[PDB]
């Protein structure tokens, strides 16, 4: 129970899917996708949307338009099937907020603008915005802070809702350290952050907090300041490549407070970013491994490319 | 450099005991003249080898012949001076302790007449040397060290600062304490450059901010930033680092 965000949208409208007869908002993409490919090129093209399902990849003649979005509008797709330089399917998802560096809106325009007012059916539009972007930083006073987010106009239902709900609230050797203190600004842009209801009580609130429409973003702020200890970790010449190199960029593009969940394909570097997450990050990390089987490997890589192992080792 | 100074003060005596009267009646003759009208012996190359000015921007020496009258006389002031130099330097040891003009009154107290013999020591040393003109000068180099020092403590010591610096600095013991005099105002050391001068130009291709002439402590009428264009493609590549994946901790924290 308390455990519901927004389940993927398409169920109904929609009868014998082939719509030769209706296919109304497709009409409206049919129109430009047909009006505009003229003179050698397309200027169309609305990745064939579809209203029910999924939506497609156009991908045959991307050059830059959509191969550029070969990748970019791949974002809550995912294309499940891959292909020659023609046509690649897709399905759709939760990720949207996973893709929270924009609005639902934004990406919305340039669905429409992809799509050559190729009009939403509205199935997504009941759908685009469910959860605004909202994150949980853990700042330094040993729990959390109350972070809300570099917008404004989502304490305003908020904190009408929820403190009634449940409140919130030598010298060269020392120059140095508030320097640091100094580099803790603005957090991109005003913050709007309160204080730690007493540490038992956000379990209490985090079932209230996507209770309206809003979704939470659990930090993880374990780099710059750190109040309990931090083990001896050491990469020894450990030469990795850029696959996973851009995973912990992804994991970290902003500052040192944000988690993560990557995909890999079957057989890369999975004991690698996870034992590069063990040392880079100075924490004191923890492995799940799914048999035994799994831990004597993990282990393994991580006494390869890590040298923490002076009976340093819990398995 | 003290106990070899300690060890060159006797050896100087010996030079005075050696002498009775024949460059002791050059002295004579001529330290009269000092008395009569002031002008310095010597206006070749021996001026290279002497303190032309530690103190620049006074007025004059004009009482020369300080609480001073004879050599080893002014031989004693400085057995006055540096025997208790190093009882303000060996208890002192155990304490950094940055008091520049408290130093010379609690001086005033142990050396007998100050703040002239303080001022009027380096031609004297130098000159009851000159009626010598005998010792080697890198012999006499860590000499004239001393009587440079308490000329700089005689005349400007209440804007600039004393430190005193015994501890671990390349001794892991206290096997060689040290002290400082330093100035503080670079304005100062350029004021008299300032006023020497007509009105002239710096240049500098590193300094960005113009707030820094001020620490310089000064006037200025022309400050403005140099912006030149590049038709050269693009000058340089600029990179800030900050690395996500081995996470950027350069500044030493």
């Amino acid at each position: 129970p308390g455990n519901d965000p927004q389940e993927a949208v398409p169920s109904a409208a929609g009868k014998q899917v082939d719509e030769s007869g209706t296919k109304v908002d497709e009409y409206g993409a049919k129109d430009y996708r047909l009006q505009m490919p003229l003179k050698d090129d397309h200027t169309s093209r609305p990745l064939w949307v579809a209203p029910d399902g999924h939506i497609f990849l156009e991908a045959f003649s991307p050059v830059y338009k959509y191969a550029q979005d070969f990748l970019v509008a791949i974002a809550e797709p995912v294309c499940r099937p891959t292909h020659v330089h023609e046509y690649k399917l897709t399905a759709y998802s939760l990720y949207a907020a996973v893709s929270v560096g924009l609005q639902t809106s934004d990406i919305t325009e340039y669905l429409r603008k992809l799509s050559k007012t190729g009009v939403p059916d509205g199935i997504m539009q009941f759908i685009k915005l469910c959860t605004v972007s909202y994150g949980k930083v853990k700042l330094v006073l040993k729990h959390n802070r109350y972070f809300v987010e570099s917008c404004h106009p989502d304490v305003i239902q908020h904190l009408l809702q929820d403190p009634v709900i449940r409140e919130c609230r030598m010298d060269l050797f020392d120059f140095y350290e508030q320097m640091d203190k100094d580099e803790e600004e603005e957090e991109e842009t005003q913050t709007v952050s309160f204080e730690v209801k007493q540490e038992m009580i956000e379990e209490l609130q985090k079932r209230c907090i996507h209770l309206e429409y809003p979704l939470l973003a659990e930090y993880d702020f374990r780099n710059d300041s750190v109040n309990p200890d931090i083990n001896i970790d050491l990469k020894p010449t450990a030469v990795l490549r850029p696959y996973q190199e851009k995973s912990l960029r992804k994991m970290f593009g902003n500052g040192r407070a944000r988690s993560g969940v990557i995909v890999l394909p079957c057989g890369a570097g999975k004991s690698l970013v996870g034992v590069t997450a063990a040392c880079t990050v100075r924490k004191r990390c923890l492995v799940l491994g799914n048999s035994a089987v799994s831990v004597e490997q993990w282990k393994a890589q991580f006494k390869m490319w890590s040298t923490i192992d002076d009976s340093q080792i819990c398995r | 450099t003290l106990d070899r100074c300690q060890g060159n003060l006797e050896t100087l005596q010996k030079t005075v005991l050696r002498i009775k009267e024949t460059d002791e009646q050059r002295l004579r003759d001529e330290y009269r003249r000092l008395v009569e009208g002031l002008r310095e012996a010597s206006a070749a190359r021996e001026t290279d080898a002497h303190l032309a000015n530690p103190v620049l921007p006074d007025e004059v020496l004009q009482e020369a012949v300080p609480g001073s009258i004879r050599t080893a006389e002014h031989f004693l002031g400085f057995l006055r001076r540096l025997l208790e130099y190093v009882k303000w330097r060996l208890r002192v040891q155990h304490v950094v302790q940055e008091s520049p003009p408290a130093f010379l009154s609690g001086l005033a107290q142990r050396v007998c007449i100050q703040r002239k013999p303080l001022r009027f020591c380096a031609e004297r040393l130098r000159s009851l040397l000159h009626t010598l003109e005998i010792t080697d000068l890198a012999d006499f180099s860590p000499l004239t060290l001393l009587a440079n020092f308490a000329t700089l403590v005689s005349t400007y010591a209440k804007g600039f600062t004393i430190i005193i610096e015994p501890f671990d600095d390349r001794t892991p013991t206290i096997a060689n304490p040290i002290l400082h005099f330093s100035c503080m105002d670079a304005s100062l050391a350029i004021k008299p450059v300032f006023e020497r001068f007509q009105s002239v130009i710096i240049t500098s291709g590193t300094l960005s901010p113009l707030d820094i002439y001020p620490k310089i402590l000064d006037f200025h009428p022309v400050t403005m930033a140099t912006f030149t264009m590049t038709l050269a493609r693009v000058c340089l590549c600029p990179m800030i680092i900050g690395r996500g994946n081995d996470q950027v901790a350069i500044s030493s924290k």
